[PDB]
């Protein structure tokens, strides 16, 4: 929590979100957003 | 002066060049990182088990080292789910990959002599000296 405080590095999944894709046809940007999980933002 | 204890004893004008205006906040957040601080200052607590009082008994739990092992990791995990407020903890100490049979926690169970400790040492000794006493005709 210490370095959660002082560090200036944030993260977020946005880069994700924007970076992969739009949107039974297994699509391997489709697969690996549900994988990865960006609605999660939880860094412990 | 006096000082208490903590523990329990044996029984012309003003020279411009300052105004109080305060322009600059802090970038960080001093508040946010003085709370961090705060909770990062504590020292941790020791354990006691398999360490003797005044009289000579290890004072705690009546419990297997090995199962009391577990037991901890599992209330650590608890603790986790605690902080950062979740149904399941993220990082957690129990459910390894890593065998870890052979672990021995601090227990009240083993004495400080090598023997076991369902009797306290208090009464063995009590009971010793007792076992020879003479009395009059």
């Amino acid at each position: 929590v210490l370095l959660q405080r002082i560090s200036p590095l944030q993260i977020d999944p946005t880069i994700i979100s924007n970076t992969m894709s739009t949107v039974q046809t297994l699509s391997p940007a489709s697969s690996i957003l549900g994988k990865l999980r960006p609605s999660n933002s939880d860094f412990s | 002066k006096r000082i208490p204890r903590k523990t329990k004893g044996k029984s012309a004008t003003a020279e411009p060049g300052t105004s109080n205006c305060e322009h600059y906040k802090a970038r960080p957040g001093i508040a946010s990182v003085q709370k961090a601080t705060e909770s990062a200052e504590l020292p941790m607590k020791n354990n006691d088990e398999g360490t003797p009082d005044k009289r000579g008994n290890t004072k705690g739990a009546l419990v297997n080292e090995h199962v009391e092992a577990r037991d901890e990791a599992d209330d650590a995990t608890k603790k986790q789910a605690k902080d950062t407020e979740k149904a399941k903890a993220q990082v957690t100490y129990s459910d390894t990959g890593i065998n870890n049979a052979n672990e021995l926690s601090r227990s009240g169970n083993v004495d400080n002599e090598g023997g076991s400790n369902q009797k306290p040492m208090s009464t063995r000794i009590a009971e010793a000296t007792s076992a020879i006493v003479s009395k009059h005709p």
